[PDB]
């Protein structure tokens, strides 16, 4: 004539802040590049476009 | 203190012990206490860290 309770419960692990699978949804976005420009008698100048 | 019990045999009476000066981690292999047991926290020493192997 006795009773043992013994409940259980699932929670996030402590290593979930260092490796996890992020789940993203992708739409169309911007396109960038980088160019190297020289013309005539000047040196190469580069910029992000 | 004391309380000499007026019964005969030692096999027909259970005994317990209430120590509350210190506190223990709530294991799954220990019996739960009486009422509201508080949520007081201890830090975990060796946490994961991202290093170079």
């Amino acid at each position: 004539e006795n009773t043992q309770m013994s409940e259980a419960y699932v929670e996030r692990s402590e290593e979930c802040s260092i490796d996890h699978a992020k789940a993203y949804k992708v739409h169309t976005g911007t396109v960038q590049a980088m160019v190297n420009i020289t013309y005539g008698s000047v040196s190469w100048r580069s910029a992000d476009v | 203190s004391d309380h000499t019990t007026t019964c005969t045999d030692v096999k027909q009476c259970r005994a317990y012990l209430i120590d509350n000066k210190k506190w223990v981690y709530n294991s799954g292999r220990l019996p739960r206490g009486e009422g509201d047991t508080f949520k007081g926290k201890l830090h975990v020493p060796f946490v994961p860290v991202k290093a170079k192997c």
